[PDB]
RNA sequence: ACCAAAGCUAGCUCAACAUACUAAACAAAUACAAAAAUACACCAAAAUAAAAUAAAACAUUCACCUAACAUUAAAGUAUAGGAGAUAGAAAUUUUUAUCCUGACGCUAUAGAGAUAGUACCGUAAGGGAAAGAUGAAAGAAUAAAAUAAAAGUAAAAAAAAGCAAAGAUUACCCCUUCUACCUUUUGCAUAAUGGUUUAACCAGAAAAAAUCUAACAAAGAGAACUUUAGCUAGAUACCCCGAAACCAGACGAGCUACCCAUGAGCAGUUUAAAAGAACCAACUCAUCUAUGUGGCAAAAUAGUGAGAAGACUUGUAGGUAGAGGUGAAAAGCCUAACGAGCCUGGUGAUAGCUGGUUGUCCGAGAAAGAAUUUUAGUUCAACCUUAAAAAUACCCCAAAAACCCUAAAUUCCAAUGUAUUUUUAAGAGAUAGUCUAAAAAGGUACAGCUUUUUAGAAACGGAUACAACCUUGACUAGAGAGUAAAAUCUUAAUACUACCAUAGUAGGCCUAAAAGCAGCCAUCAAUUGAGAAAGCGUUAAAGCUCAACAAAUUCACCAACAUAAUCCCAAAAACUAAUAACAAACUCCUAGCCCAAUACCGGACUAAUCUAUUGAAACAUAGAAGCAAUAAUGUUAAUAUGAGUAACAAGAAGCCUUUCUC
RNA sequence: GUUUACCAAAAACAUCACCUCUAGCAUUACUAGUAUUAGAGGCAAUGCCUGCCCAGUGACACCAGUUUAACGGCCGCGGUAUUCUGACCGUGCAAAGGUAGCAUAAUCACUUGUUCUCCAAAUAAGGACUUGUAUGAAUGGCCACACGAGGGUUUUACUGUCUCUUACUUCCAAUCAGUGAAAUUAACCUUCCCGUGAAGAGGCGGGAAUAAAAAAAUAAGACGAGAAGACCCUAUGGAGCUUUAAUU
RNA sequence: UCGGAGUACAAAAAACCCUCCGAGUGAUUUUAAUCUAGACAAACCAGUCAAAAUAACCAUAACAUCACUUAUUGAUCCAAAAUUUUGAUCAACGGAACAAGUUACCCUAGGGAUAACAGCGCAAUCCUGUUCUAGAGUUCCUAUCGACAAUAGGGUUUACGACCUCGAUGUUGGAUCAGGACACCCAAAUGGUGCAACCGCUAUUAAAGGUUCGUUUGUUCAACGAUUAAAGUCCUACGUGAUCUGAGUUCAGACCGGAGCAAUCCAGGUCGGUUUCUAUCUAUUAUAAAUUUCUCCCAGUACGAAAGGACAAGAGAAAUGGGACCAACCUCACAAACGCGUCUCAGAGAUAAUUAAUGAUUUAAUCUUAACCUAAUUAACUCAUAAUAAAUCCAGCCCUAGAACAGGGCACA
RNA sequence: AGUAAGGUCAGCUAAAUAAGCUAUCGGGCCCAUACCCCGAAAAUGUUGGUUAUACCCUUCCCGUACUACCA
């Protein structure tokens, strides 16, 4: 007969995870893009508005399982949550950046 | 080349053949 | 020993200088149909060049391409361009005369086409060759000297067996071992392409950026420019043959289509007929068949046919010319090829398409991701080559990577083992893939099938033969040695035989009839022993047999499956001792010059020419190029094979030229 | 009568006839003519006929409009007389709805339609039946005389066409004498069978056969020789023809 | 062209004329600024995120939201608008500023990279055999058949794949000559039967020989007439065109119906239409030892209620085929050749299915991949037998011998 | 096979504002029938989705239509 099925062509769009743990970043390089949540962000780790994870500080990349409280405006993750038995809490995979170089040092300019 | 499951006793790669005439069952005697 | 071989002149090429540029010969005849002494005339003319090509198509455009007055610079700048391809100035600058001119140009397939625009092929425009060799004297031809070396033959035919050879061997064969060579492909002994063989001739060319060497250096260069180590100079580079076509200008209607002039043919026979009537010759066409098919003939011969007083045949001569002529339209004919002639010029037209591409040796060495009137091609990325810089590359433990279920396993990373990897500067090829194992999809859970991902291979050994399977780190020499993959695969299977039968009772029901034996229901009971019945049978009965008596005691589940076409296919073998033996490009042993290859890239040497200096029985160091042919249905010339084969011709006798036979 | 000179001589073209169309006129055609003339075409004598349609296109008028012997066109659905058929009726669209005639034809397929005659036997031939839903009226329909190197069938007569070949002559042929060519050719010391293999082996593998040469024959193979396949596809390769392609 | 899910199971990537959903925009207001570290992605062109800093506004305020949110889109040049900005089903969606048909009148360069014919692969389709019995067969599975299903093999048909050939592998049917297979049509032997006999049905074994002549069609096929012991199936480049035929397909001409405005087209029909080759090599160029039908007879017997009606054995005559010959007839104008005419044509061994005797494993029985002996029994095949037979005159002439070369005669002829 | 394409009252048409004609049913006119006049009833092939429906799309079913070519 005749081909019924039109538009199956797309190329991949490369989402995964770039930065493994022990990697040494520096401030805004992507550790991960992803279309939907996959990883949820941590400590010193931004959040695009396409749910792409970029460091904010230089240091190591960690991954931890932690526990989830969502926003309490999100009116679809907190009924999620009323739902569950008293026994249970949620826990999502996080990606936290351990900062390695400090702040700031004092030094010394002038002697007056 | 052929499906991995077919009708007809697949021939075995000839290696292959080796390896179950090798790993046959002795019983004892 | 024939055929053949050798020679160095003829002359030519590119310049320079240069007079200033249609030669030589013109007695007579030359534009009547040229080369024919002699009569009232006409005479003459101009209209932009177009296209093949490039833009990967093609419409605007496409350098040079008729007419520029040059050179050093401004400059490949300003501008003009489907603003694409490509096209491209000027203002303003530079340039000292005459001699020093000859040759790292050829030597008879070269150089002009040339001994010559002559022979010869074309009606015409036009195309256009091959061909020379003695010596001081050939007024030294019983003449002399020289290579006796190409293919092809002769001297001298052949003796089983095989890509014609190698290993050898006392010995030519006999033995053993080897699927011609290029091109083209995933893969060719292939029955895919090309070549009979020999000689001669025939195909890589450019310097912007770069690397190597050198001069001078914050400056370099013999003006005009480039400059934050640069500038100047040298060296290292990119082919040949081929279309159908397109445009312009010439020459062709002596064949043929049609027409205008001027002529010439049609006998007999039948009819008041010279009626596009009738029979049949000359004459003109060419229906059917057979010979012929490199033929007698680039369209014919033999037989047979149609017209034959007309719209008929025919001679001479003239007219219409390619964007056309002509046509009782067959897209016919216009000089043996006309969906539009031929010749020359544009022309070395242009081809992603086919074929060809010439010395030795050595190093490394790639199967396809993305766009594309693009998948027969290109331009990028990956990979790779040459040179250079730098520090980390592979393997990689623990930790780490998703939410309903989910395998083999990947990503990332210290150690460790090992030398690899990245970056910079130059680059081309490739971008048409085949099978095996594994995970899938389409199909017939078909294909030597097709589409992707991971991995492997493309032995001169093994699977008899064999691109893909297995053994293998591809050097040279040896008449040494150890080993690896591996050589005939299993079963071809099933005997089951004694003895013996009587009770209630045709159990109830059912049915035409149901007596163990359609069905329903129940399944008790005599006898030590025997089921209200396991099978057969009867319309229903009867009858046979099997369970139970006794007798008696090898073992007894199961395992059976037709045939193809030229002629079956190593020969053969059940026991003398087997973790044997024989067996490679692997690995040891003795010496070394110390490890394979297609496209592309790198390196070292080198045959033969000329020139600058050496050399002086034929070379050395350099500088230059018409610098190397087993392959283009290659060109010219010469040789074979087919083959002494196909095919060709003269009537007889005699007294020789006269009589006979047709 | 004419045509594809060199594979088609015909059913093609031409042709007398009929019809349509354009032109009122002078020094080179038409024409030394003047609408009973002359050109641009169609269709094919004669005979009987040539039906309906200007909506579209074209032409004319160049305005309304007029023209089909101009290019071309010339219909569905449903019901209805016991059954069948459908005179008739309802409804819709059109510029009109295929009229006369002929017909399984040279006429898509169904197709060897059905039937009769011809034959011992008929996919042939002739005569009828006939929606041919794709026949059809000057792109002409239909009928007939004569004619035809056109195409098909039948009877009669003849015969080597054939059952079934044979005899004898001439040109070829084979031997002798003379002259002496062509396509072709990688090298060949050039076998058969099965198997293998770029899938059809003289050459590989396993086996068989095997003194060497010459002359005369038959054509199975050498994917025989001949023509860089005419079929088919590809090429940002050509050309001829047509138009409602683009530019002009 | 762009997005999502599976193929692609766990980092990324990953194809098909593969399987399923979508997009070529709306709704709303929170109308969403400037400037810059660092990165994902990627051939390129493109696409994406983004801290700090500045401005805007709670006076130390940047993600427009929702619809699977992921896709909702277009490069230069060029054109228009104020200079801010905008413009394509350029959808052939990395886009030529603007261009259709037909060629059987065709041409050229190439491809077996790519079709038609043939081989090969494969077995869907096709063919042959077996396993399994529900049932058909009055009762009765398998005398003859056998649904729903199982399994093995053949390579004939139409397909499928595109692997060898497009610097050519010539293509249907006939004519000639046939080579081979057995899944046998006839001829021979035999088992079973719903086999009395006759005529049949079915199965096993056997391939030496044989398998007709005509009307229509180009036909293979098929229908029909007549006959035969039977008019087998199939392979062989659906054998065979360097042997022939060209009616059909399959060029150029021409009509009819249809499609197209036309040029032209139609596995739709009709009429016409060049069939080349001198043989180099391989291969090859005569032994025989028959086969079938019909008649008569057995016999109107066997067998049957009758109707019907045999086999074996015996005898004879023809036909085809093999190999020969002219007395006659006939072809016959040579003394010969020739058919339409005449002549001749064979014994033994040996077997397959099947049938029977003796007999053990199993003291019965039982034809025995149990032994010994022995019997009835297809065709091939093999052989008896028959043909051939002398080594070494050969110039010349003749010949019923012959292409050449050979061979037989030449004493009485 | 593929593609194209349609179904609406009993019947045929036009619109989706489900209308018009006819048929069918009831009544009137006439001696009766028909004509004629008057009144009433009647449907979107099918499944699902189209804000909700219909003209649309989708599924199912019937039937219609073109093409099937070069060797
Ligand atoms: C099929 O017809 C084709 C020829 C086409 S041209 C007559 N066959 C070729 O072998
Ligand atoms: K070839
Ligand atoms: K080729
Ligand atoms: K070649
Ligand atoms: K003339
Ligand atoms: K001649
Ligand atoms: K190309
Ligand atoms: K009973
Ligand atoms: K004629
Ligand atoms: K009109
Ligand atoms: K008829
Ligand atoms: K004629
Ligand atoms: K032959
Ligand atoms: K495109
Ligand atoms: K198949
Ligand atoms: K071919
Ligand atoms: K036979
Ligand atoms: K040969
Ligand atoms: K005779
Ligand atoms: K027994
Ligand atoms: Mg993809
Ligand atoms: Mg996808
Ligand atoms: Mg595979
Ligand atoms: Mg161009
Ligand atoms: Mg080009
Ligand atoms: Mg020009
Ligand atoms: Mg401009
Ligand atoms: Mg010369
Ligand atoms: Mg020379
Ligand atoms: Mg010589
Ligand atoms: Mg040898
Ligand atoms: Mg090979
Ligand atoms: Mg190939
Ligand atoms: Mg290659
Ligand atoms: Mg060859
Ligand atoms: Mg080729
Ligand atoms: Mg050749
Ligand atoms: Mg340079
Ligand atoms: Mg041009
Ligand atoms: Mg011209
Ligand atoms: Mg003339
Ligand atoms: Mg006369
Ligand atoms: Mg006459
Ligand atoms: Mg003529
Ligand atoms: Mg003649
Ligand atoms: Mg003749
Ligand atoms: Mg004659
Ligand atoms: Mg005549
Ligand atoms: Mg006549
Ligand atoms: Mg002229
Ligand atoms: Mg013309
Ligand atoms: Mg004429
Ligand atoms: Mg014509
Ligand atoms: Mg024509
Ligand atoms: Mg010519
Ligand atoms: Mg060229
Ligand atoms: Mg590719
Ligand atoms: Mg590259
Ligand atoms: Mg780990
Ligand atoms: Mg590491
Ligand atoms: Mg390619
Ligand atoms: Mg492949
Ligand atoms: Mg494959
Ligand atoms: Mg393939
Ligand atoms: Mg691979
Ligand atoms: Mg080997
Ligand atoms: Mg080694
Ligand atoms: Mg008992
Ligand atoms: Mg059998
Ligand atoms: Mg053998
Ligand atoms: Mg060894
Ligand atoms: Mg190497
Ligand atoms: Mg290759
Ligand atoms: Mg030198
Ligand atoms: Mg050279
Ligand atoms: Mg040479
Ligand atoms: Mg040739
Ligand atoms: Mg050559
Ligand atoms: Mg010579
Ligand atoms: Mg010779
Ligand atoms: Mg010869
Ligand atoms: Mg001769
Ligand atoms: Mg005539
Ligand atoms: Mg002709
Ligand atoms: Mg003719
Ligand atoms: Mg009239
Ligand atoms: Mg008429
Ligand atoms: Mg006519
Ligand atoms: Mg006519
Ligand atoms: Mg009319
Ligand atoms: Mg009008
Ligand atoms: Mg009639
Ligand atoms: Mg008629
Ligand atoms: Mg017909
Ligand atoms: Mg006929
Ligand atoms: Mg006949
Ligand atoms: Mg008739
Ligand atoms: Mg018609
Ligand atoms: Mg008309
Ligand atoms: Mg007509
Ligand atoms: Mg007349
Ligand atoms: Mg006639
Ligand atoms: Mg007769
Ligand atoms: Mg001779
Ligand atoms: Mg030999
Ligand atoms: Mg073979
Ligand atoms: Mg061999
Ligand atoms: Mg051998
Ligand atoms: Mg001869
Ligand atoms: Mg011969
Ligand atoms: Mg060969
Ligand atoms: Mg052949
Ligand atoms: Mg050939
Ligand atoms: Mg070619
Ligand atoms: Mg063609
Ligand atoms: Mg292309
Ligand atoms: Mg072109
Ligand atoms: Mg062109
Ligand atoms: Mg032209
Ligand atoms: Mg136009
Ligand atoms: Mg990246
Ligand atoms: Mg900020
Ligand atoms: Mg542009
Ligand atoms: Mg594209
Ligand atoms: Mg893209
Ligand atoms: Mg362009
Ligand atoms: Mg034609
Ligand atoms: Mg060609
Ligand atoms: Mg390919
Ligand atoms: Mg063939
Ligand atoms: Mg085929
Ligand atoms: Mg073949
Ligand atoms: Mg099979
Ligand atoms: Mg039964
Ligand atoms: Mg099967
Ligand atoms: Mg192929
Ligand atoms: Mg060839
Ligand atoms: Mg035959
Ligand atoms: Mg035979
Ligand atoms: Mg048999
Ligand atoms: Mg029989
Ligand atoms: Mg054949
Ligand atoms: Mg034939
Ligand atoms: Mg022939
Ligand atoms: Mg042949
Ligand atoms: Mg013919
Ligand atoms: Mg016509
Ligand atoms: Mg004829
Ligand atoms: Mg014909
Ligand atoms: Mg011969
Ligand atoms: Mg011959
Ligand atoms: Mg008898
Ligand atoms: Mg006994
Ligand atoms: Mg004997
Ligand atoms: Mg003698």
């Amino acid at each position: 007969g005749s081909s019924k099925n039109l538009g199956g062509k797309s190329p991949g769009k490369r989402f995964g995870i770039k930065k493994m743990e022990g990697h040494y970043v520096h401030a805004g390089n992507i550790l991960a893009t992803q279309r939907h949540f996959r990883w949820h962000p941590g400590a010193h780790v931004g959040l695009g508005k396409n749910k792409c994870l970029y460091a904010l500080e230089e240091g190591v990349v960690r991954y931890t399982k932690e526990v989830y409280v969502p926003n309490p405006s999100n009116s679809e993750a907190v009924d999620l949550v009323t739902r569950l038995p008293q026994g249970a809490v949620l826990y999502k995979t996080f990606v936290h950046v351990v900062p390695a170089k400090p702040e700031g040092t004092f030094k010394l300019v002038a002697m007056l | 080349g052929s499906k991995a499951v077919t009708r007809h006793r697949r021939v075995m790669h000839f290696e292959r053949q080796k390896l179950m005439a090798v790993t046959e069952y002795i019983p004892p005697k």
